[PDB]
RNA sequence: UGACGGAGCCAGCGAGUCUAACCUUGGCCGAGAGGUCUUGGUAAAAACUCCGUCGUAACGAGGAAUUCCUAGUAAGCGCAAGUCAUCAGCUUGCGUUGAUUACGUCCCUGCCCUUCACAC
RNA sequence: AUCUGUUUGGUGGAACCUGAUUAGAGGAAACUCAAAGAGUGCUAUGGUAU
RNA sequence: CAUUGGUGAGCAGCGAAGGAUUUGGUGGAUUACUAGCUAAUAGCAAUCUAUUUCAAAGAAUUCAAACUUGGGGGAAUGCCUUGUUGA
């Protein structure tokens, strides 16, 4: 189903011939074809989205289609599967092309590099392999499995180091930036890789919460008896209200129903995750919600390029000196909000035009980002469209030399 | 059964309600309506659990193993595991049930016929 | 989906089985249904079994292509590819083209060195409906096997009386509009089945207007097929061949693809029976 | 029981069956050394992954690979896609797995082939 | 027939048939009465029994005229009908009409 | 829904069918949830929605799609004829 | 981009107590039928890699016109089977070695189709 | 005997078919703990109670 | 010739008043450390209980109360509802 966010009106619904449950999706950089994959039909159905016919039905799976991905420069469609296989089909042009590049295990999910120039996939067997879309061979892997922390649920059997249940990341995307991954999946971390040097930034743990079955490695041994677990007795019957006593649940569900029907404890698992358009922070959805990790804080000392003779005093000096270009620049190299917003406030406007044509390049991308987190709660709105506007019209062409490294700060 | 033969109503909701029930397994064949009161039972629902499932499919050998294997984590449905031995597997399912990828017994599996390969494991 | 086709098929063994049982039991029905409706007595036998009164009240609430057609006929347009045997002489491959004009959904695909196991399965994993494989005899088509996917029929023919149109000067270009189709003198219930076989290889829904005509012809055993263009004239029609012309006669009808040699056997063609002169099949 | 592990080599008929023991650098392909492997011409690609990766690491192991089947440059090609898989199944088995990525790392940035099979199954179009 | 609906679709049906197969089936298999335990049918029968008694009293000594009945079967009332109590007892005791 | 929730949602789906639904012109902030933010300020309906130009109310004048009015006096002869033909192809399609 | 010889070495299909010559010279045994022996004529994995030697009447790679062909494709090599129709003046399978050039364009030649938001 | 290859006995138990059974089928120990079945032994004796 | 088959007989090498395998019991952890009992604004911890009783407060016509049932057909005698007879 398409909505239109402008009057919240469903304006055109799809739905293939054959009647098949859809997962995943994909949509067209134009907004002209959607294409939708199945865990029971093994092919790709295409839509037009302006007419809403089916375009066609892509074939050529050998296993159910797990994810979906439009690259937004080259047009061209990237489809994994459980098929242990990736298929890149140039559905745009006068020919249609099929370039199935082969995988270790099954792949699970699929990201796509801004750029359009490669694309990411994660594996069963627990690693993202990075391949490069015109040459269809490997670029890169990173090694997942280790990294992965994953708890003993109360009904298991079988420790957690042995289990097998969730060594795999089901979801994965990009930093607009390219140069990061951040991961998730049916399991208690969420993990953020970068790309380059393929090596683990930085590990998070989704929850600490012992309501949910999968947060602890070890388990209590306290808990059993010769019954088993004290914490798989259920008191439902201990609560007074009729309706606590009450038993709804189906023997065997898993998924797709109320709380009561399952039976069994929540487990903790990230569904989806991915990174903010415009600011340094990402989102992963998961039982307990929409965890939002941000960078907003910085509380951090992340200096740039100092020298001995930057100072929090001298640069202040440097201000009431009138040496404002220096100012600013001290400003960064120091890298330190608090200073940097006061030499932004305290430049004159006849000055700024001067200024902004002598930014530093390098720094440039910093004063991108303050300008943007800064205007969109501060009050000086003419104060900073005057330097939006003195800095696009100095460095435009610099901006659009790189765009993907300006990208989140535009 | 109540309602008028020639009904349109009673024409759909029954062809609906055999095609769901044939699609779960429940029911083997969707010709006769009448099945629906003698060949409906709780056999019937319980001959698609995953422990008989397993054993029709003669990945194990009675269905007090096959179950022993699923409380063991050697059990996959997709590439979700599995430890509940009440898990109802529709007809399309049936086809992704398989072993963990590490699992002891895949090894023997592989190296009773000498075919075992310690690059996928 | 090797899972997939496996489970599907023996799906469909059995619903055969249980229908060829369930034959006795609807002709029961339909007793039951007439006896009411008329007032007529039922027999001995409907009359004392209880089971089935009561399972008729259920079952008095029910009501053409052949099964593997029947999910696709008139839906899906069919998929076409036309191949040859191994190291084909150039007039094969003249011929295998032209059977492609024939069908307007087909393409050509060269067969050196595919191995058939590996040709049934690359079609069924891109979609392909029908696979068709001629052969030759120095020059001269001899045989045409026609295989549906996923699961059958194969349907293998001989050609006689093979006229290609190469075989002619300044023929011209052919029209690839869906055209109509004409079968005659299909009759016996085998010969339905050739007749569905044949029939679904073609686009549905030409036009009215449509000016190609494909007319399969029986005539003791030996289908001809002719291509016809035609104009309506103000006093009747006016048709011209476009060819290619040449006799078809079945030899064999399994259920099941062309690769499977073990697949059971619909129907054979018996030679050496005494009374093989006598009747006429189609 | 001594470290071993087992692994398949496989170009269109050729299959290769590779074991991989702990050893001191005794290779060999049915039976023989590799020097003697046929043709001559063809003899550094079964070279390819002793020497991408230095003979410092087979200088603790042992190989023996067993070929049938195919042609001479199809068994060629088992050969060193089966010495490549064993060489990395152990090392993942009864090494580090850091040198386990170091082994992958070379091997996909030379020819991907040697890890994973080179199958040009038919395509319609 | 296309408007009926509920129980009398149900139990039309079930007269019909046996309208139908009464020639043609053997007397002992096609009517079987539904197997109820000694105590019970005794007294079913003895208080319908006592509704056609007060039944065909209350018309006689009115001038109210019935529907003639054989000699061994019991009266039809339209408690018979709505009660279905016919599956149960019968239409006559048969170890009677057999002597 | 029982037989959906016990086969763990891998249920197939149900026949497509079409339905009609009226829609009410309202201010676009009425169908949001109730908090001191709004995201959108427009109506609930298209302006072709709310009007579309159609026929000629007065039989002598033609109206078309585009706007564009005529009335059958000022018309030529060879423009009536081509409307008319005009008319004719529309209609055929249809 | 040869010939001769030697050496090394690599496949996959296929398993019906069923698989396969002809015409002669004579000896012996046998009532015969025939049996046995003797006798002359006629017919009936390859590529690849290494080593050694020689040595560069018709026809010497096929005109005009015309046909086919896009990846395990064109082309080269052998090995099997002969599966109620066709085939041995051969047909069908199997593996081995395996490329160049395009994968765009509607310019020509043919065929075909057309005249529920936002934005246009 | 780089002779011959049937038979007796041992080992093994493809396919099809038939029958029985099924939270697979067994095994060992006992001054062990239970729930049942059959048989056998015992003056087993108030016809109306010192 | 090969065993990445079993069972043994011995070396090289490692090597501080020995070495190796298996197992029963208890103790501490596996959630983030404000003490025990009682009739609890304090007593007791050796208990009192020979003051532990009196007083005060405290009773919905909700005078309702299976949210708790496998499907089909019934239900003699029961039970529920409604009306009726006579006290
Ligand atoms: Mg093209
Ligand atoms: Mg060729
Ligand atoms: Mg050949
Ligand atoms: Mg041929
Ligand atoms: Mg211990
Ligand atoms: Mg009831």
């Amino acid at each position: 189903r398409a909505w239109d966010l402008i009057r919240y009106r469903n304006f055109r619904t799809f739905t293939g011939t054959e009647r098949i449950q859809f997962n995943c999706l994909a949509v067209d950089p134009s907004g002209e074809v959607v294409c939708a994959g199945s865990l029971d039909n093994f092919d790709i159905h295409v839509w037009s989205v302006q007419t809403g016919q089916l375009l066609d039905a892509l074939s050529g799976h050998e296993g159910p289609v797990s994810c979906l991905s439009f690259s937004q420069e080259n047009s061209v469609l990237a489809s994994a599967s459980w098929d242990k296989t990736i298929r890149i089909w140039s559905i745009f042009g006068r020919s249609q092309q099929v370039e199935p590049i082969e995988v270790y295990s099954d792949v699970l999910a699929l990201s796509m590099r801004p750029d359009g120039k490669e694309v990411a996939v994660s594996t069963l067997k627990g690693q993202i392999s990075i391949f490069n879309i015109e040459d269809a061979k490997q670029v890169g892997n990173i090694d997942c499995r280790k990294d992965i922390i994953s708890g003993r649920f109360n009904q298991d059997r079988f420790t957690a180091k042995n289990s097998e249940r969730s060594k795999f990341f089901t979801t994965i995307h990009y930093s607009f930036d390219g140069m990061a991954i951040v991961a998730g999946g049916n399991n208690n971390s969420i993990c953020l890789y970068d790309v380059p040097n393929e090596v683990l930034l930085k590990r998070f743990i989704v929850s600490r919460n012992m309501a949910l079955n999968g947060t602890l490695e070890f388990l209590n041994s306290k808990k059993m008896t010769e019954a088993g677990s004290l914490d798989l007795i259920d008191d439902a019957g201990e609560n007074s209200d009729l309706e606590d006593r009450i038993d709804n649940s189906l023997p065997g569900s898993q998924r797709g129903g109320d709380l009561s029907t399952r039976k069994m404890r929540p487990e903790v698992r990230v569904t989806s995750v991915q990174f903010s358009p415009t600011a340094n922070a990402f989102a992963a959805a998961s039982t307990e919600g929409l965890l939002i990790y941000s960078t907003n804080d910085t509380i951090l000392f992340d200096p740039f390029d100092l020298d001995v003779d930057v100072t929090p005093h001298s640069t202040v000096e440097a201000l009431r000196e009138k040496q404002f270009l220096n100012a600013l620049v001290m400003a960064f190299r120091l890298n330190e909000e608090y200073l940097i917003n006061k030499v932004y406030e305290a430049i004159p406007i006849k000055e700024i035009p001067l200024v902004a044509s002598n930014i530093p390049a390098i720094y440039l991308p910093r004063i991108l980002k303050f300008i943007g987190d800064f205007a969109i709660e501060s009050q000086h709105i003419e104060f900073n469209l005057i330097w939006i506007k003195a800095l696009l019209s100095a460095s435009g062409g610099y901006i659009n030399e790189h765009k993907y490294l300006f990208s989140t700060a535009m | 059964s109540l309602l008028p033969p020639t009904d349109p109503f009673r024409r759909k909701h029954e062809q609906l309600l055999l095609d769901k029930l044939y699609a779960m397994g429940v029911l083997t064949t969707k010709s006769k309506i009448s099945d629906l009161e003698n060949k409906v039972t709780v056999s019937a629902i319980c001959r698609r659990r995953l422990p008989v499932i397993m054993h029709r499919l003669k990945m194990a050998e009675t269905i007090q193993d096959a179950v022993k294997f699923i409380e063991q984590g050697h059990v996959r449905v997709g590439p979700n595991l599995i430890n509940d031995p009440a898990y109802l597997v529709t007809r399309n399912m049936e086809d992704y049930v398989t072993w963990v990828d590490n699992s002891k017994i895949k090894k023997t599996l592989l190296r009773y016929r000498n075919q075992i390969d310690d690059f996928d494991f | 989906m090797l899972r997939r086709q496996a489970r599907e098929r023996r799906e469909y063994l059995y619903r055969k089985a249980q229908e060829l049982q369930d034959s006795q039991l609807q002709q029961k029905r339909q007793i039951i249904k007439q006896a009411l409706a008329q007032g007529k007595p039922l027999p001995k036998e409907l009359a004392e079994d209880e089971s089935l009164q009561k399972d008729f009240r259920y079952d008095q609430s029910l009501k053409q292509v052949d099964d593997e057609y029947a999910a696709t006929s008139g839906i899906m347009d069919p998929r076409i590819i036309v191949t040859t045997s191994r190291d084909p002489s150039t007039r094969l491959s003249q011929f295998a083209k032209e059977i492609k004009l024939l069908f307007p959904n087909a393409v050509r695909l060269n067969r050196g060195n595919y191995v058939m196991p590996n040709l049934v399965d690359a079609c069924k994993k891109s979609g392909t409906t029908d696979l068709v494989v001629l052969h030759e005899h120095r020059g001269v088509p001899t045989s045409l096997t026609i295989s549906h996917f996923p699961h059958g029929p194969t349907a293998q023919f001989s050609l006689h009386n093979v006229v290609m149109r190469h075989d002619i000067i300044n023929a011209g270009n052919q029209s690839e509009v869906n055209p109509h189709l004409i079968f005659d003198n299909f009759t016996t219930a085998l010969g339905k089945r050739v007749v569905c076989i044949l029939k679904h290889l073609f686009n549905a829904g030409p036009k009215k207007d449509s000016e190609r005509v494909i007319t399969f012809a029986n005539r003791g055993d030996f289908i001809s097929v002719r291509q016809h263009v035609y104009v309506r004239t103000r006093e009747g029609v006016e048709i011209a061949e476009v060819g290619p012309r040449f006799e078809m006669r079945l030899f064999e009808l399994r259920l099941g693809t062309l690769e499977n040699k073990d697949a059971d056997v619909e129907w054979q063609l018996r030679r050496f029976i005494r009374t093989a002169n006598k009747k006429d099949y189609l | 029981a001594v470290p071993s592990v087992q692994t398949f080599g496989k170009k269109k008929s050729a299959t290769a069956v590779a074991h991989v023991k702990a050893g001191k650098g005794l290779i060999k392909v049915n039976g023989s050394p590799i020097t003697l492997v046929e043709p001559e011409i063809l003899r550094f690609k079964v070279y390819e992954p002793l020497l991408l990766v230095g003979l410092d690491k087979f200088s603790n192991i042992d190989i023996r690979v067993r070929v049938t089947g195919g042609g001479h440059v199809s068994q060629v090609y088992a050969i060193r896609q089966a010495i490549a898989k064993g060489l990395v199944a152990y090392h993942q088995k009864y090494v580090d797995e850091q040198s386990k990525n170091e082994l992958k790392k070379a091997f996909t940035s030379y020819d991907r082939t040697l890890l994973i099979a080179d199958s040009r199954r038919p395509e319609p179009k | 027939d296309d408007q009926v609906i509920g129980k009398a679709r149900s139990r039309t049906l079930e007269m019909r048939l046996n309208r139908l197969s009464r020639v043609n089936g053997h007397q002992d298999k096609i009517n079987k009465l539904e197997k109820v335990p000694m105590h019970i049918r005794r007294g079913m029968i003895d208080k319908h029994v006592k509704r056609i008694k007060k039944y065909e009293q209350e018309a006689a000594e009115g001038g109210i005229v019935l529907s003639k009945v054989k000699k061994g079967q019991f009266r039809k009332i339209e408690s018979t009908y709505k009660k279905d109590i016919e599956r149960r007892i019968g239409g006559s005791i048969k170890a009677r009409d057999k002597e | 829904y029982k037989l959906d929730v016990l086969s763990s949602v891998h249920f197939v789906p149900k026949p497509a069918s079409t339905s009609l639904e009226i829609r009410v012109e309202t201010p676009t902030i009425s169908m949001e949830d109730a908090q001191p933010l709004y995201m959108s300020n427009a109506s609930s309906l298209a302006p072709q929605e709310i009007y579309n130009v159609g026929k000629a109310e007065k039989d002598g004048e033609i109206r078309l799609k585009n706007g564009v009015a005529m009335s059958k006096e000022e018309l030529t002869r060879e423009d009536k004829n081509r409307l008319r033909r005009a008319l004719k192809r529309k209609r055929s399609k249809a």
